[PDB]
Order: structure tokens, then C-alpha cells, then sequence
């Protein structure tokens, strides 16, 4: 919660080396990358786009 | 001792040397972690075995 | 070995140790000189 020049310094450094390692393809991502995608969530989101869909189509 | 007649006789009495050391090592260090001054018998009879 | 080396997840303090910043983070490391008792045998 506190920010000093050392947390700025090993935050930007850390981005900057996970890039990196994407970029070599050095690095698995997928729990992150499917956590933060949730295609359960997708799912869910989906399904309640479509009810509030039809429930706008049927008051008319 | 008949360690040392053995390890005499068997030759290689420099294992025993080194070994006795580093017994005489771990007990002066345990003897250091708890505030003691005083050796205790055994360290002596290394000491003098050596 | 094969596979990729690095496996990063979603709690940034295995993703940070996996890529060398573990330590800084933290304000002072750990030493051992810090304890009362290490004082008093001394």
C-alpha cells in the first residue's frame, strides 16, 4: 500500500522482464491468461446479455 | 582405546584424527549456544585422545 | 526443462521470485545479529 523508489524500481523492472520473457516465449501464461478471460465467466456474462435482451424485446 | 589399536593396526588413524575433530567442533559449539565455560569431560578425553 | 521455465500465475509473489525480484519487495532483509539472543551470547 505504501510506494517507495525500490517497489517502483522491482515493479517496472518485473514488466519489463515478463515482456521480455513473452517475447522469447520463455513463459506459460495460461492460468492468468484464462483466469482473467474466465470463459465461465464469458458463459455467464453471455447468458445475461441475452435475458436483459429479451426482456427489453418483450415489454413492447 | 582399542579404536585407536584398530585404526592403527587397519592404518588410516587420520580418519579418526578428523573425525574426533569435528565431534570436539560440534560440542565447543553447542557449549557456545547455551552460555558455558567450563569443557565438558568428554571434550577433554577427545582433546587428549587426538 | 523442456516446456517453458516459468509458469507465471496470478499471486505476483511466485511470479515475482520466478523472475529474480523475490527480496525486493520487502523493506530490510533478514539478518541474524537482529535477535536478543544472538546479542547475549555474543
Amino acid at each position: 500500500n505504501n510506494v517507495t523508489l525500490k517497489n517502483l524500481t522491482a515493479f517496472q523492472l518485473l514488466s519489463q522482464r515478463e515482456n521480455i520473457c513473452e517475447l522469447l516465449n520463455l513463459v506459460e501464461s495460461t492460468e492468468r491468461h484464462n483466469s482473467i478471460i474466465n470463459p465461465e465467466r464469458q458463459r455467464m456474462s453471455l447468458e445475461e446479455m441475452k435475458k436483459m435482451l429479451d426482456a427489453l424485446k418483450n415489454e413492447r | 582405546g582399542d579404536d585407536e589399536i584398530e585404526n592403527f593396526r587397519n592404518g588410516t588413524p587420520d580418519k579418526l584424527v578428523s573425525d574426533s575433530l569435528l565431534k570436539l567442533k560440534r560440542l565447543r559449539k553447542e557449549r557456545i549456544l547455551n552460555k558455558v565455560l567450563k569443557p565438558t569431560t568428554e571434550e577433554r578425553e577427545l582433546y587428549f585422545k587426538v | 526443462s523442456e516446456k517453458k521455465p516459468i509458469k507465471i500465475s496470478a499471486d505476483f509473489n511466485a511470479k515475482a521470485k520466478s523472475l529474480g525480484l523475490e527480496s525486493k519487495f520487502s523493506n530490510a532483509t533478514k539478518t541474524a545479529l537482529g535477535d536478543p539472543d544472538t546479542e547475549i551470547r555474543i
